[PDB]
């Protein structure tokens, strides 16, 4: 799992963008 | 492979160059906005000068026929003052 | 009791809440002092979404707590 | 454990392309934004000409008027040199 | 058969769209007069800065001036 | 298949009243506006008048300095 | 019967709209 | 007892009451406190309207109940 | 200080700017006055372009001098 730089909502692993802002993982 | 692992990482990355672009995109984009939302206040102000001007010119043509009418009359009796 | 909402464009609004207070009613807030539709509203903390039927105490958000404010103007 | 990256680099290149997809239609709105902002100078222009054209008839009505009291204290003074006369 | 009751309902709530669409447009019209109004008082705003501008630089003339003569005594 | 149109109208319906909203807002700012403009008049009247009684307060005092100059 | 989405109303079964806040059936 | 007042824009507001009060002393405290009009208050609850001329104890309102109101 | 940028139209557009400046801010402010958005703006000075984090006194540009504003055609 990983948080979003964006928003903090913690994604799965499997997340490429986060599920909610869209933005990408390393951005 | 692992090489599978490094096409995901560039993707990755080049995920992030995208990102890049549109937040500067948006952030113009605003900008943009403001400056668009000046436009009709400036078409309003041409509007209230060239009314402004209309008036003022209107004012100064019937202020001359006035005037001029008045030339006609000191011309008139300096006609008729040679007596 | 303050609250902070960061948007995703650098600006920080401050919002008096009770720890009774609904997710709704925390986003009717938002409306009332930023004109931002609660239907276009998506609110975070701790990693969490924060769910329409329940409190601020549901989540436990203490004072000077800072949620985080996605939108869904455009995708941007 | 392979295939699940087949699911999952399948995404990101399909994230790609939307992200291009939103890109070119921002791209799109700017070049239909510039057609407004271009209309700014213009109008900014426009109202300093009429402005300008204003202060100039304002002017040209100040000495009119004066030039007209000057009439016509002159034609009454001839006024009076007639009567008398 | 609520048919009869739906289709005359459905006829019911466009005529409440047709409401809005009117007294949409006589707003619109009320809504117009904003920009013209925000554009005078931005003329009068720089007619007064120009005034004021103006002003400023007579003062410090005179101030100069005056200083002129108390030193002159 | 009723509400094949029901909900569709009162999706209409709901977004004009949010545009009512909106609407309510901006007319609710123009007599602000019209009070704004009519103040912004005034003061500038009152600064051109301030400032000729000003160039006459000088300018008719620049005679003391010709006063005070024949000394 | 059904209940309003809305105000949780329980309309009768023939009823196309909510009786107190007239809203659809499936609004 | 608190009380809870549910909206269809996701509001919840907070009344002080007492269970000798009215459905119509409900809507006179929503009137004072919060600018609604009585006229255009309808409670729901369970899928039953409430009376202007009953009082809370009339409609049996249990604890951590949750009123409806449509305009 | 004031500066004055000059356009291949004939046009001449005066600024009021501090030598600390930095380009990105004269675009900004050539876009306030002009609406000419700054990723069409491409400034020169002195027979050379100027890049955006520069600051005036980077390029030695003092009061009164004269820039040239050539207008990108796209951007994206
Ligand atoms: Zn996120
Ligand atoms: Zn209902």
């Amino acid at each position: 799992r990983w948080a979003c730089q964006s928003c903090t909502f913690e994604n799965e692993a499997a997340a490429v963008l986060c599920s909610i802002c869209e933005r990408p993982r390393l951005a | 492979l692992e090489d599978l692992k490094q096409q995901l990482q560039q993707a990755e990355e080049a995920l992030v160059a995208k990102q890049e672009v549109i937040d500067k995109l948006c952030e113009e984009a605003e900008q943009h906005k403001i400056v668009m939302e000046t436009v009709p206040v400036l078409k309003a102000q041409a509007d209230i000068y060239k009314a402004d001007f209309q008036a003022e010119r209107q004012a100064r043509e019937k202020l001359a026929e006035k005037k001029e009418l008045l030339q006609e009359q000191l011309e008139q009796l300096q006609r008729e003052y040679s007596k | 009791m303050q609250i902070f909402v960061k948007t995703l464009t650098g600006k920080t609004i401050t919002l008096e809440v009770e720890p009774s207070d609904t997710i709704e009613n925390v986003k009717a807030k938002i409306q009332d002092k930023e004109g931002i539709p609660p239907d276009q509203q998506r609110l975070i903390f701790a990693g969490k979404q924060l769910e329409d039927g329940r409190t601020l105490s549901d989540y436990n958000i203490q004072k000077e707590s800072t949620l985080h404010l996605v939108l869904r103007l455009r995708g941007c």
